[PDB]
Formats: structure tokens, sequence, C-alpha cells
RNA sequence: UACCCGCAGAAGAAGCACCGGCUAACUCCGUGCCAGCAGCCGCGGUAAUACGGAGGGUGCAAGCGUUAAUCGGAAUUACUGGGCGUAAAGCGCACGCAGGCGGUUUGUUAAGUCAGAUGUGAAAUCCCCGGGCUCAACCUGGGAACUGCAUCUGAUACUGG
RNA sequence: UUAGCUAGUAGGUGGGGUAACGGCUCACCUAGGCGACGAUCCCUAGCUGGUCUGAGAGGAUGACCAGCCACACUGGAACU
């Protein structure tokens, strides 16, 4: 069955990147939307568009620079089977600072750097290189 | 402002007494999975108010028996 | 006990390993 | 101005009606002491010839590697066949902490500071390839910025 | 009872003493309640040989603790210095 | 605890001039500096990756006159300290009292300097120091004591030094026979041929 | 492999037994030469390798190789064994120490003397 | 006693292992599957850089080798960090209790989670900056650390109720 | 390749006992209590601060120094 939605989304994104797809649609969720927004902010996707009332579809628009993909790698870190929380000192540096680590904090989802700045840790959703 | 634990009542057969399983959601040392570990406690209760499968709040006290060193403070959700 | 003496592994028919013929091939020489 | 290291020379055989026909493979690598590195694998009936061939091969099909100062830009993993190979940038003065074939490639490339482990196989040919792959994939900060539509300041 | 006393902690022939509040029954270098200073007899020029956390000592005394003769002497010296 | 044997042999083995002799007479005249020692000198085997590193390590150790355990300790210390490891190690080596003396020019050779140190000749901030391994800090004046000031060897050493290239990081007086260790030397002040990095690598396998 | 699985039943460390168990984690042991005899090695080698069956101090009857050119050991000769197994020999897991207890040093030996219990020659 | 000053004279003071590859260091002589070596691969059957001796070298050095034992290398029990079509590895197939995991929205709670504070986490040891023995080891002042536990006050994205 | 174990056993009442709570103990009443989150049984072992190793996470260990425990020819017992 479907157990992780965030993970699924990530996978979809990865596959889109692989297959040189312009856009990647999926069922929406709030967390997912937040993640997408974060990605956009960080500059790994062009745009995201949530669309529908009853059952709304998120639709990301993947980014390609000089032929190849932008989202070079993208892993789920915490996952339902085995969660990962991190205190603000323990927050990771993905690709030695070049990549980002999406982290859910009490003041919302944000990139690792942002979290650090704030002075708070949290659940580490995904790494994006 | 007293240290008090919640838990379900596993059994209430022995008189003026109950046994209360207290669940705790500890992280594993090595693997980092979060396990539900369980702590059965023999708790004293005068009047025998608690039924089985009943959620109940308990505090630590001086020992009332061999195995019994906790006393209940209130009952919650006693539905059957 | 002469027959037993002859039997001992000490006096088993040795055969010298080849260097150029059949068992010639050595994977690694005595020195590099 | 191109330093060149012969990593390994290895004797290989092809059996025929007569007997064994031996031959020698030679795995070399060359680099300029900056980004550019190339490995060559040359085979011949005699060793020197093979080595020469390898060198020639190396000299064409080079590859550039973004080097932040004397070291890598971020920790990188490279794999190829059996060898899978971790290499992590390091502080000035640590030297090339790496094993054998991997070391040689690094040295020519002009990385002076690395901590590098080879897991899996250590088949020199494969390991060097893996290392090269790792180097190749590794992106600089500037490149990343370009990709993402940001300034290097914004990323840090 | 609780006493304030020295606790030999140094090398051979170069003793450095630690002053400590401690139950009298315990061994010299063993268990102690609080380390309230130190004393160094093999101290060079231009360095503090002795140093007592005086307030703590006072508190201990108030509580009802004895003071070793040497410790008392040290205290006196400190006072003089002050 | 010291190498007492032939000095030029070591140099030969290394390849280079290790300055294990006073420098009156050119090293080529005293020995076949190119040809390695022993019966199998003329043969030059292709040296391994480990081997080159080892050789390098030896060279440095030989130069300063330091046995292995001590060297290891020094390396460890360097590692512990902040900044580039090899450089740190080099600095530490330099800092040795005997080495400093040699640099100043009170010993013709490093060995000579060491001997002098041993034989209670070298005061460091007015206190006689006998340990060759003593680390001379910045702004530590280091001098010949009045008893050893008359020795003809010392003046010879000084003369020799005067012919040699002077180090920037010290400041020495020939008349007063006393020198100030002004600062720990930068890598650029020392010899370029020493591949400290190799040494560092070696102590990580 | 699965984290849950691991939790249920964790990972077993491969317990490696000793190859010199008659020592009982001692660097040497004393024993008496129950018998002393030659043995042929396995292929490809050829020799009459000198070995002694040795009743050790701790009860164990082992068989110990005797190194060096020549030896003095008889029956009832007290010797010190040290661990080390001859490869060509089946069943030998120990060397005699030469130069300890009754086992004598090797005669006329001038290199690796210490390994063969030989004192430095005076001249 | 430490320490210092004087006296005489190079005087009283260097060994151990190794040199086939791994592994830094090679030649001659004797023996000839013997004698012996060996950590692994192996060497030795008359030109042995592998045995024994010598000369020569290499590495350590008042120590140097061997043995034992532990971690390392071993991502070779893999949490970090492995695998299972053919190399060892998918229950013969299902149902299914316990257990694990659980789509989406809003509210609430605040158990997990995160933040801050308080108490504690002995001293020593480790690490950082210093000081003291001529240096060092050693001794030592101050810090940091002791990744934890408990409590109190918040945060509420994520998980839980 | 140890799966069942326990009748002062688990709880209650009331006496007695303790410096003190308490099946600590006794009398009566109830029939419980523990256990696959490994009870019971068997083998091994003093525990910790630490030490060694390791990039770490881990692994191994617990001489010396310091904290705690237990023991004092073996098995009991009390007295002060
Ligand atoms: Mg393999
Ligand atoms: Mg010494
Ligand atoms: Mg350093
Ligand atoms: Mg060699
Ligand atoms: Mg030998
Ligand atoms: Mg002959
Ligand atoms: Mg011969
Ligand atoms: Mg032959
Ligand atoms: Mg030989
Ligand atoms: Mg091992
Ligand atoms: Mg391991
Ligand atoms: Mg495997
Ligand atoms: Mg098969
Ligand atoms: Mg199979
Ligand atoms: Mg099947
Ligand atoms: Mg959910
Ligand atoms: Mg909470
Ligand atoms: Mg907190
Ligand atoms: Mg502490
Ligand atoms: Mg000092
Ligand atoms: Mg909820
Ligand atoms: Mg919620
Ligand atoms: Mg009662
Ligand atoms: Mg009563
Ligand atoms: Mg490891
Ligand atoms: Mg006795
Ligand atoms: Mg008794």
């Amino acid at each position: 069955s479907m157990q992780d939605p965030i993970a699924d989304m990530l996978t979809r994104i990865r596959n889109g990147q692989a297959a040189n797809k312009a856009a990647v649609t999926m069922p929406s969720s709030k967390l997912k939307v937040a993640i997408a927004n974060v990605l956009k902010e960080e500059g790994f996707i062009e745009d995201f568009k949530v669309e529908g009332d009853t059952k709304p579809e998120l639709e990301l628009t993947l980014k390609y620079f000089q032929g190849k993909a932008v989202v070079e790698s993208i892993q789920r870190v915490s996952r339902p089977g085995l969660r990962i929380y991190k205190r603000k000192d323990e927050l990771p540096k993905v690709m030695a600072g070049l990549g980002i680590a999406v982290v859910s904090t009490s003041k919302g989802v944000m990139t690792d750097r942002a979290a650090r700045q704030a002075g708070l840790g949290g659940e580490i959703i995904c790494y994006v290189a | 402002k007293i240290r008090t634990l919640q838990g379900r009542v596993v059994s209430d057969k022995m008189e003026k007494s109950i046994v209360v399983a207290i669940e705790r959601f500890v992280k594993h040392p090595i693997y980092g999975k979060f396990i539900k570990r369980t702590t059965k406690l023999h708790v004293h209760d005068e009047n025998n108010e608690c039924g089985i499968g009943d959620v109940v709040e308990i505090r630590e006290c001086r020992p009332l028996s061999k195995t019994k060193s906790w006393t209940l403070v209130r009952v919650v959700e006693k539905a059957v | 006990a002469i027959e037993t003496l002859l039997h001992d592994p000490l006096f088993r028919q040795r055969v010298e390993k080849n260097k150029k013929g059949k068992g010639s091939y050595m994977r690694k020489g005595k020195h590099g | 101005e191109l330093q060149e290291k012969l990593i390994a020379v290895n004797r290989v055989s092809k059996t025929v009606k007569g007997g064994r026909i031996f031959s020698f493979t030679a795995l070399t690598v060359v680099g300029d002491g900056n980004g550019r590195v190339g490995f060559g694998y040359g085979k011949a009936r005699e060793v020197p010839a093979a080595i020469q061939k390898a060198m020639e091969k190396a000299r064409r099909n080079m590859i550039n590697v973004a080097l932040n100062n004397g070291t890598l830009q971020h920790p990188v993993k490279g794999v190829h066949t059996g060898s899978r190979v971790f290499m992590q940038p390091a502080s000035e003065g640590t030297g090339i902490i790496a094993g054998g074939a991997m070391r040689a490639v690094l040295e020519v490339a002009g990385v002076h500071n690395v901590l590098a482990k080879a897991y899996g196989s250590t088949n020199p040919i494969n390991v060097v390839r893996a290392t090269i792959d790792g180097l190749e994939n590794m992106n600089s900060p500037e490149m990343v910025a370009a990709k993402r539509g940001k300034s290097v300041e914004e990323i840090l | 009872m609780v006493t304030i006393r020295l606790a030999r902690h140094g090398a051979k022939k170069r003793p450095f003493y630690q002053v400590v509040v401690a139950d009298s029954r315990n061994a010299r270098n063993g268990r102690f309640i609080e380390r309230v200073g130190f004393f160094n007899p093999i101290a060079s020029e231009k360095e503090e040989g002795t140093r007592l956390d005086l307030d703590r000592i006072a508190h201990w005394v108030g509580q009802g603790a004895t003071i070793s003769d040497r410790v008392a002497a040290l205290i006196k010296e400190v006072n003089k210095a002050a | 605890a010291r190498y007492l044997g032939p000095k030029l042999k070591l140099s030969r083995r290394e390849g280079t001039d290790l300055f294990l002799k006073s420098g009156v007479r050119a090293i080529d005249t005293k020995c076949k500096i190119e040809q390695a020692p022993g019966q199998h000198g003329a043969r030059k085997p292709r040296l391994s990756d480990y081997g080159v590193q080892l050789r390098e390590k030896q060279k440095v150790r030989r130069i300063y006159g330091v046995l292995e355990r001590q060297f290891r300790n020094y390396y460890k210390e360097a590692a512990r300290l902040k900044g580039n490891t090899g450089e740190n190690l080099l600095a530490l080596l330099e800092g040795r009292l005997d080495n400093v003396v040699y640099r100043m020019g009170f010993g013709a050779t490093r060995a000579e300097a060491r001997q002098l140190v041993s034989h209670k000749a070298i005061m460091v901030n007015g206190r006689v120091v006998n340990i060759a391994s003593y680390q001379v800090s910045p702004n530590d004046v280091v001098s010949i004591r009045e008893k050893a000031k008359k020795q003809s060897r010392v003046k010879a050493a000084l003369e020799l030094a005067e012919q040699r290239e002077k180090p920037t990081w010290l400041e020495v007086d020939a008349g007063k026979m006393e020198g100030t260790f002004k600062r720990k030397p930068e890598r650029s002040d020392l010899s370029a041929d020493i591949n400290e990095h190799l040494i560092v690598e070696l102590y990580s396998k | 492999a699965t984290v849950n699985q691991l939790v249920r039943k964790p990972r077993a460390r491969k317990v490696a037994k000793s190859n010199v168990p008659a020592l009982e984690a001692c660097p040497q042991k004393r024993g008496v030469c129950t018998r002393v005899y030659t043995t042929t090695p396995k292929k490809p080698n050829s020799a009459l390798r000198k070995v002694c069956r040795v009743r050790l101090t701790n009860g164990f009857e082992v068989t110990s190789y005797i190194g060096g050119e020549g030896h003095n050991l008889q029956e009832h000769s007290v010797i010190l064994i040290r661990g080390g197994r001859v490869k060509d020999l089946p069943g030998v897991r120990y060397h005699t120490v030469r130069g300890a207890l009754d086992c004598s040093g090797v005669k006329d030996r001038k290199q690796a003397r210490s390994k063969y219990g030989v004192k430095r020659p005076k001249a």
C-alpha cells in the first residue's frame, strides 16, 4: 500500500528528471506542497501548481540546465519505518553546503540552513543535491 | 505538580490492587527506531474502583506490599 | 621390521616436477 | 608538463594450439597537476610497448575536475564494476590519504589533500575508473549556482 | 565528622596538596565532599602556591566542620596576604 | 640513542647533501655522493611508493639527527596542533635547541651543536640548558656561556656559518656570541626539497 | 537486515576460536617430552621434521615442532613450547623454544641467534 | 638529596631483527626435496637474492625480536555501512492473531519531536588554553566535555492520542 | 537444542516485629502473581568512573588510581 507520500513524490520527481519530463503531477498534500515551495525557493524546480477542489493535484515543473537535470540526487532521510530527528547542532550539511536538507521544524518546513539560522532542529525530511 | 504516570489496567482480580501497564515510546540505542516498551506496575487502589482495560493515572508512594509501591490518583475512560 | 621400514613415507617414490614440459606452467616465478 | 604514473603492469595470456601466448597490460594515468586527468590501458606483447600505448591513450581522452584550491569540493562517491570509492575533501597539510591505484590518479590530478577509501573490489583498472567518475561528477559551487539560478553568496 | 584537610596529589618528592572538605573516616586521597582550594609547597617565584575558596570554607565551618592544622595555617597566611 | 656511524654514507643513500659535515671541503671530494653505499651502489633499483616516502622520512630525520620514537612523537604533536601538519612538524624540528645553535653558527655541524648543548655550553634566557631536544620559543635569547666562549671550534663554526646562507627568523651576534630566536619559521624560510607531505602520508598507514 | 528485524534479533559477532588452545592464553608453557620423533611433511615438501609429543603443565598432550639444526631432547626432558604451527605438518601447532629449560641452543649459529637460543660469540 | 663548582682523560658505555614478493634492504661460498626455512604464497632435487655462513646493506636502538592476547585493516554481522535470478541467501502456497507501517481535511491536545532554563551528570582520566620540574614524560590552574536523566517554561511543521 | 515458573507464592484483614515502609513475620480470607518486551532453569561474571582500539559508530576490556558492592580458614549464629 501507499505508506510514504513525501517519498513517493520525491521518487516521481527523480523519475521526471531521469526521463526529461517537463512537469510531474501527483496527488497533493499540505506537507508535499510545503516541500515543493521550499524546493522552488532553493531553485531546484521552476514552479509548482496545485489544482482541484475535491482531489487536488500538485504539478511541479522540473528544471534542466545545459541538457541535464538540476535535482542531481534527492533522498528521503527520515521515513515511516525509521524516523530521524535532529537537534540544531546536529543538522546536516548536504554536499558540503551546496545541496540542501529539507527539515520540518516547529516554525514550519524549511531548508537546513534556514533552520540553523532560526536556532531550531527538527525532523529531517529529505536531502537534495 | 506531582510526578504521575498514565496507563491501562491489565488486571484487577487481586483485591485493593490493580496491575497497570505503562507504555513508553523509547528510541532504540543503536538502530534509532522508536519502540513501545511496556512497564507493568502493581498499583494500590482502595474501593476497587478500576475495571479491566481502564485508563488510569497513578503516582509513586511508600511501599504498600511486596510488589506494590504505586497508588492511583484518578480514573479515565472506563468504557467497556 | 625391514618391510615396514621400506614402507615409511620417507621412502616413497618422489618424482621431480617439470620446468619446461607438462607441469611447466608457473603462475608466479620464484622472483618478481 | 604532464606527470604520468604507471599504476600497474599485468601479464595476461591467450591459449592457442601451440601453447600460451603471453602479453602485458599496462594501466597508466596522466595529469597536468590541475583538474585534467586521463587513464590509459595499453596492451602489447612486450611491456614497454604496452606502457607506451597506455600513455598515448591517457594523453587523449583526458577529463577536467573542478578543484577548490588543492582539494575536492565536497565528499564524493564513485563506483564502477566492483570498486566503489569514497573520497572526501580535507584540510591543508593532510596529504593524499588513499590506497594504491586511487592514490596515483589523485596525485596526477593535483589534489594534494584527500581522505579516500576504496570499498568493494580494488581491481586497479576498475578503481581508477571509479575515482575518475567520482571526480567528474563532482560539481563546484559556481556550477551549482548556475544550475540553480542563484549567486554563490546565496548558497555559501 | 566533616573536616577540611589536605590530600597529597603530586609526584614523588614534589607534593602538591589539594584542600578538601571530607568525612574524617574516609582515606586521605579518597572520597571527599568538596574541593575548596589547593596548596603547593614546591611553588616557584611569581606564582600562587596556595589558593583557598574562602567563602566555601567559612560556610563549612559554620555548618560545623573541623579544619586541619595545616589548613588553618594556610588560611591565616592567606588572610595576612590579603 | 645517537647515530655514531659514517655520516656521508647516509647522504649517499639519500642522494643529496645532508650537511652532516662542516662544509669546508665540498661533499663530492670526500665521497662518491652520487653512488649509493655498499657493494651494490651503482645499481639503482626503481623505488616503490612506500619506499620513496620512507626515504624522505629518513632524510629529514637524518638531517636533524633524531631517532624514530622521538620523530613519531613530534609528528603526533604536529598533528594535534592547529594548522598544516607537515609544516608544523618542520617548525618543531627547527625549534630544537641544537638545531637553533647550528643555524646561529656555534656548531660547524648539527652534531657539533648537539655536543655543545650536552656539554653545558648553551644558555637559553640565561639558564644553562643541556637538552638538545629542548624547544626554543620565540624571543628566547640563546648564547654561549662564558666558559665555552673561548673555544676555537665555536669561532670556526661562526666563520663557516658566515659563508653559509643566513636564516631570516633568527638574529645572531658574532662578537657577543648570543642569538635571539625571533619567530618560528614559515615553510618558505626552510629548504624546498623536503617533501613533508610524504612524511605525513607515511605516518597515516 | 530490516531495522525491525535487527531489533527483534540483532547481529551475531563471528566468534573466532584460538589456533593454539593448549596454551590457554599464555605466551609459553612448560611441558615434558613424552616422546621425540621425526615425521614426514605433506606434499609438496620432503623432510624428516623433528617433532616431540609433549605433556603440558595444564594436562594437554600436544606435539611441538623442534626448530634449528640439531637438538638434544630425550624422553622426560622439560621444555618450553610457544605457539606457532608448522603448515606442512598435520597436527603440529606449537614450537619448542630453543634456549629455554632443557632444550639447548642451536650449535654454530651466527645469525638470528636470539630465535635459536644462542649466545653472542666472544672474540 | 636535587642543584652547582672543581679534577682527570676519548677516556667506562651497542646491540637486536631483517634483506624472494607483500616489505625498506643483494651478492659470493656450502649443501643439494637433504639439512633446514615459513605469517601467507612458497623455497630446497648441484649455478638457491627464500636453507646455513660470509661480505655488503635496511629498519629499530638500550633495547631488538618471538609468543600470547585485544581492536584495526574486515563494508568479513554492514546503525552509520552488505546482500539473496545464476556466487551463501525468497518459507511450496495461502489465511491470519500479536507486532511493524498507515490516504486526505479541519479542530484540539502536546506524548514523541524541537528550543531555552534549572538541578544533576564525583574527582581523576580524555581534549583546549595556560603554569611548574633544565626539556620531556610527570605534576598542575582554569575551561570544555561527560552526547544522558529529571523537572519547569515555551514552539506545534512532522509522528502520536 | 532451557517454556512454562510460583502456595508466604500474589493481594487483603487483623495481630506481632523493625530505627523505619514492607509477607519482614504469624493467623485467617480472597486466588492470585510472573512469563515470548524471554519468566524459570543452565553457563559465565564483581559493577562504575575509565582503559585499549577505532575517522567515527562500534568492538574489546575493567591491572594501577577513585567511587560502590561483596568476602575474611569453610558453614552457621548472635552479643556488644
Ligand atoms: Mg572482495
Ligand atoms: Mg630511550
Ligand atoms: Mg595538524
Ligand atoms: Mg624491496
Ligand atoms: Mg630466516
Ligand atoms: Mg656446489
Ligand atoms: Mg649454490
Ligand atoms: Mg634450481
Ligand atoms: Mg641467502
Ligand atoms: Mg585480527
Ligand atoms: Mg567491523
Ligand atoms: Mg556480501
Ligand atoms: Mg549451483
Ligand atoms: Mg544459489
Ligand atoms: Mg517463491
Ligand atoms: Mg498520516
Ligand atoms: Mg513534550
Ligand atoms: Mg530539552
Ligand atoms: Mg569528571
Ligand atoms: Mg614548561
Ligand atoms: Mg494529528
Ligand atoms: Mg498533531
Ligand atoms: Mg500487617
Ligand atoms: Mg500494627
Ligand atoms: Mg572501521
Ligand atoms: Mg587462605
Ligand atoms: Mg565465620
